């Protein structure tokens, strides 16, 4: 199950440390779908219709390299 | 994967809601039914 598909915190307080996710924040947009996604009023379509907007996709693809250990396979 | 990708998002948002926007902890069971 989706026991190591949760990051651990030192992953994520990197991001804050990362200067260019932190400057993504900075969106009022961006700072808005996070907070309505968290608060899961209905995350089931929130998680679709929030990778259609390029600055959420910006902010997804950033955290990534952060948070992720997973190599790129043989890269 | 996407699937993996998504809900990691949901640790990243959840954790600078954490400390940067209001902190709050409504995620509880705090439901005293059990």
């Amino acid at each position: 199950g989706p026991h190591m598909d949760r990051v651990s915190l030192q992953n994520l307080k990197n991001l804050g440390e990362s200067a260019t996710l932190r400057s993504l924040l900075l969106n009022p947009h961006l700072r808005q779908l996070m907070v309505n996604l968290d608060q899961g009023e209905d995350k089931a379509k929130l998680m679709r219709a929030y990778m259609q907007e390029p600055l959420f996709v910006e902010f997804a693809d950033c955290c990534l390299g952060i948070v992720e250990p997973s190599q790129n396979e043989e890269s | 994967d996407i699937r993996h990708e998504r809900n990691v998002i949901l640790q990243c948002v959840r954790y600078i809601i954490k400390k940067d926007f209001f902190g709050l902890d409504t995620n509880s069971a705090k439901s005293k039914d059990v």
